[PDB]
């Protein structure tokens, strides 16, 4: 459901 | 510090992704969209020598075009930006960091699930045609043994079954199938050739465009599918 | 089919007369305004190889300027337009012929009442001056042995009595008199030299602009007068 | 009369100060802003042979760029302006002089309190940087034996204490100080070098920009200060 | 009706 | 106000 690249900004 | 016209041209492209930017000391620049769906990064030949937030990056670059190329950029006494010319000085305001959206760290893009590329004239056609064809959504999929890009008008076609534009990227000899959907508003890469890295795992996924001067990471839409 | 830059330039000019067009197979194109006051025709160096109606001609031409030169325009399987080369493909809808106003037949214009001409620079001046002086109406008439074009603002001058611009086309050796009134909104000819053929009979009238690449036929306004009593 | 490209170029610059102008017979043109804060004057090589007020100078000059350079400008029989070309004639309205604000006489500028100069490229940078920096106000003052121009944003900085742009004009070897404040909207001079004449006495004051083709006089803002004792 | 007298000739 | 002191000199 997340839209952006937060899964890569936080790692 | 000085900024060459190759660096300011990249910063101008980054301004289309985010109106502001956070410059940090070194030879590396990066930015992200406010909604976090688009990311950009590049190694530059110029050396940044202090950290500063710039709220209106496009306006800052326009002022750099009004001074000599050898003009020195430094931090003023009150913490703002000083642009020293031969007989003149320009003061640009340093933004408070709370008003600029910047990535917390560079993106460590994982190993790509599929690798392809797109030529400069093909990328140019896809971008310029999208306005005339009302294309707001592209899908990078495999059709009859080739990796293709299909353009759709998501407003008049929510199912994405009416191909209005098709571009063949190259051959694909793998049993894995995928349909990576990208919002056309996130295709902010500058003109040129790009190596396309496609990654997906579970409900997460992203696409990385490796160019000669910068990298672009674009999030995938929720309707994207893949079978590995 | 392949449409060269000269053909697409002509089609773009035709788009200012009619938003759509009917393309017939061959090397001939023609169009008319929806109100039928303006007509245009041209022989093209390219060969149209299938009949197709285009609703948004200007949008279709915008796509053609973005494809490669070796791209081929063909008819798709579902009955629409296919603009493809060996690497990319663009689809464009083909319109129902009943939704695009097209001329029933070309206008040959076999007779004329007076023949004259206008240079490209003079036509360019007339078009640009009319915007600065708000000229919406021109009148082709005879004055002091000269064929002239007078420009008026009919909204502020119903009887066309206040000349705001006058262009001398050349000598007129005749006792025939005429005042051929043309709406500036119908002066859609592309830049270039034009032979001007003027014709009138009773209450009917039309003017033909014969160019180097295309022809234009414009209807005359009802207030036009003429006297051929010799 | 005939107006060369140099004279029409000056008139086009004069049109940025006042939309209209009053042309008087001779070889001299001048204009003033409607609010009276800006004035321009120039000696021209062309001979003006009749007096005429032009309400829309920009539109009149736009119509002049559409005829040949040797076109004759005269008074039409109906009391307006006639522009006669080789094959064309254009009529432009002559305005009632009461509808155009014009100076009653050229400005006799007093002897300058301070004299300096600004180079073409420096004036060009000042005008273009002011748009990007939102500079609406400049101050011409003395700093460390140098006459400098400081740019400010009065809307966001009413006290004029935050210098956004600073340009060094030249040396100043004196003990008197001044801070002549000028509205950037009044910096209407055409590109080129200018000798800057600064004058002030009491609460009065003005700046004169003497150029190679025209002079410009600009009033000072109320917050201007000066001191001519030492 | 404009040029309809020539279109329908 | 403005340049009036020079307009009427």
């Amino acid at each position: 459901e997340p839209e952006g690249l937060d899964f890569l900004f936080d790692a | 510090m000085k900024l060459s016209k190759d660096t300011t041209a990249l910063l101008k492209n980054f301004a289309t992704i985010n109106s502001g930017i956070m410059l940090k000391s070194g030879q590396f620049i990066m930015t992200r969209a406010v909604n976090g769906t688009t990311y950009a990064e590049a190694n530059i030949s110029d050396v940044i020598d202090f950290d500063v937030a710039i709220y209106d990056l496009n306006g800052f670059l326009g002022i750099l075009s009004l001074v000599n190329d050898d003009a020195e950029i430094s931090q003023s006494e009150d913490g703002n930006i000083k642009i020293a010319d031969a007989r003149s000085t320009i003061f640009w305001p340093a933004a408070d960091p709370s008003t600029v959206v910047a990535p917390n760290k560079p993106i460590p893009f994982p190993v790509a699930s599929a690798v392809t590329e797109i030529k400069a004239e093909d990328l140019q056609q896809l971008l310029r045609v999208s306005r005339g064809l009302q294309i707001d959504t592209i899908a990078i999929t495999v059709k009859e043994g080739k990796i293709v890009i299909n353009g759709f008008n998501k407003v008049e076609d929510s199912a994405l079954t009416r191909v209005k534009y098709s571009l063949t990227l190259g051959d694909y000899d793998g049993e894995n199938t995928f349909n990576f959907i990208i919002n056309m508003a996130n295709m902010k890469m500058q003109p040129g050739n790009y190596k396309l890295l496609l990654w997906a795992k579970g409900k997460q996924g992203a696409a990385k465009f490796e160019g000669e001067h910068a990298n672009y990471v674009v999030a995938l839409e929720a309707d994207s599918t893949h079978d590995f």
